[PDB]
């Protein structure tokens, strides 16, 4: 159980709990707020998953400053999560490609 | 803020018959709408969400259609028990908003009132207090009058009425005129009535009573 | 079971203030919350605030005047809307709803009746109301009871615990010099009465005064 492979899991498990409480502080964040739409459990989280994934199709989005914020981490996390999973598989492309020459 | 147009305010239908209450948002909201039904003197109970998602334990009566704008909320063969008044409301957007509501109204066959007069209680003269109740019960249209005459002149004095919403068990309506006198004014005098005239009779239905 | 449960009524002066609860009980999560909606006599619904107990953030109707505030309380599950300095425009039916978050309310209180006057808390007086001799009955007998010089509103009428329904109706308040007046009337078979109880129960909130009454046959 290689380090880069942890790495990988832990982000993962972490990626959906900052996604599960993105949701959850998203509506917090933006009930209270007129004409915003990010208010209600089950599509704040679809809201997160885009944003991690950072595909956002904008058919939702943050307008007062908390939810922005939360939007940032999110983001973030995402962005940090997927580019560990890639620097895994670097690492294991990296060390096999060693193996198939020798050393 | 989002603005819920619900038009008609009223609607009048046929027993067994379909019915179609609409909701109008100032812009579209998807399908965010959710109605509630609201019988006399109850609480809002939720009957569809999400315009068509059906709830269970309500009859399988309703079923709500639309998407953007433009929403319904249909009954297949109304009834008595259906009887109220319907709202509907948003999720798409801060804050939550209610639509103006709508009243569903049932037209059924003609029904004659059956009249009751009772004579104050004794618990109540022994108060200094004379109240005589009459009750114009289960009639429809709901358009009546009550006529009070004390031995034989009518009375107009200290005459309080007051009429029920269409009832939900038969779609009928009901009426009670209350003449409150004193112990006195009530010792002298013998007989008191109580007419009712009603679109069913030409001749007004009658119901007296002697102090003796 | 009854999953919100709010005080029938309350009576407050003008410029004074009162605070209303609402007691939850079953499947309580963290995405609750709780909304408060205000419906005047013969008006529709009206959207006041929401409050989320987990979190204790709450939110107002800012299109309306502010007068409440809400509040929470964790272990014993009751939120608190507290409504000040008041005139007779705040006076109606105050309901509080359960939202898990979804948009939509599933459970709705049995909602306080608020009344803002300065006249002085009065319980009803329940009074018979059985044929007289004279009248002829058929099939089917009607026997009604009258509550009357109470206040403020509302009033409960029952006949036998609720074990009788069928054929009650009981006809709105009249308001007469700061006392308000109803009947209620009940129709059985003519047989089955005076053989078997026919009572009339009147409960008056405002007062906690819950009080039965037979219809029993004239002397
Ligand atoms: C991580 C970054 C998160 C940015 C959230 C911005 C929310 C804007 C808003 O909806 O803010 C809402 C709020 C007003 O209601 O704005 C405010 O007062 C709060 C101020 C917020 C941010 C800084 C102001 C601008 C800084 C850039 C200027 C650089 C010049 C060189
Ligand atoms: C990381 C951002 C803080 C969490 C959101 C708090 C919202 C408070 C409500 O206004
Ligand atoms: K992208
Ligand atoms: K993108
Ligand atoms: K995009
Ligand atoms: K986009
Ligand atoms: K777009
Ligand atoms: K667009
Ligand atoms: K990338």
């Amino acid at each position: 159980s290689a380090l880069h492979w942890r790495a990988a899991g832990a982000a993962t498990v972490l990626l959906v709990i900052v996604l599960l409480a993105g949701s959850y502080l998203a509506v917090l964040a933006e009930r209270g707020a007129p004409g915003a739409q990010l208010i209600t459990y089950p599509r704040a989280l679809w809201w997160s998953v885009a944003t991690a994934t950072t595909v956002g199709y904008g058919d939702l989005y943050p307008v007062t400053l908390w939810g922005r914020c939360v939007a940032v981490v999110v983001m973030v996390a995402g962005i940090t999560s997927f580019g560990l999973v890639t620097a895994a598989l670097a690492t294991w492309f990296v060390g096999r490609e060693q193996e198939r020459r020798g050393a | 803020d989002i603005l819920l147009t619900q038009s008609p305010a009223i609607l009048s239908v046929s027993p067994g018959e379909r019915v179609s209450f609409s909701c109008r948002a100032s812009q579209s909201i998807g399908t965010d709408i959710h109605w509630y039904q609201q019988r006399t003197n109850g609480s809002p109970r939720l009957l569809i969400k999400y315009a068509s998602e059906s709830i269970s334990g309500i009859p399988s009566r309703f079923s709500g259609s639309g998407s953007g704008t433009d929403f319904t909320l249909s009954i297949n063969s109304v009834e008595s028990e259906d009887i109220a008044n319907y709202y509907c409301q948003q999720s798409n957007r801060w804050p939550f908003t209610f639509g103006s509501g709508t009243k569903l109204e049932i037209k059924r066959a003609d029904a004659a009132p059956t009249v009751s007069i009772f004579p104050p209680s004794s618990e109540q003269l022994t108060s200094g207090g004379a109240s005589v109740v009459c009750f114009l019960n289960n009639f429809y249209p709901k358009d009546i009058n009550v006529k009070w005459k004390i031995d034989g002149s009518e009375r107009q004095n200290g005459v309080l009425n007051s009429w029920t919403d269409q009832d939900s068990k038969d779609s009928t309506y009901s009426m009670s005129s209350t003449l409150t006198l004193t112990k006195d004014e009530y010792e002298r005098h013998n007989s008191y009535t109580c007419e009712a005239t009603h679109k069913t009779s030409t001749s007004p239905i009658v119901k007296s009573f002697n102090r003796n | 079971q009854v999953q919100l449960q709010q005080p029938g009524a309350e009576l407050v002066k003008p410029g004074a203030s009162v605070k209303l609860s609402c007691k939850a009980s079953g499947y309580t999560f963290t995405s609750d919350w709780i909304h408060w909606v205000k419906q005047r006599p013969g008006h529709g619904l009206e959207w006041i605030g929401e409050i989320i107990p987990s979190y204790g953030r709450a939110n107002y109707n800012e299109k309306i005047q502010k007068k409440a505030t809400l509040t929470a309380d964790k272990s014993s599950s009751t939120a608190f809307m507290q409504l000040s300095s008041l005139t007779s425009e705040d006076s109606a039916v105050y309901y509080c709803a359960r939202e898990r978050g979804d948009g939509y309310f599933a459970v709705w209180g049995a909602g306080t009746t608020v009344t803002v006057s300065s006249a002085k808390t009065t319980p009803p007086s329940v009074y018979p109301l059985a044929p007289g001799s004279a009248a002829q009955t058929n099939s089917m007998v009607t026997l009604g009871c009258l509550v009357k010089g109470y206040f403020p509103e509302p009033v409960t009428v029952t006949w036998n615990s609720g074990s009788l329904s069928s054929g009650v109706h009981t006809f709105p308040a009249v308001l007469q010099s700061d006392l308000y007046t109803l009947s209620s009337s009940v129709t059985v078979p003519s047989s089955s009465w005076p053989s078997e109880t026919v009572t009339c129960n009147v409960a008056h909130p405002a007062s906690s005064t819950k009080v039965d009454k037979k219809i029993v046959p004239r002397d």
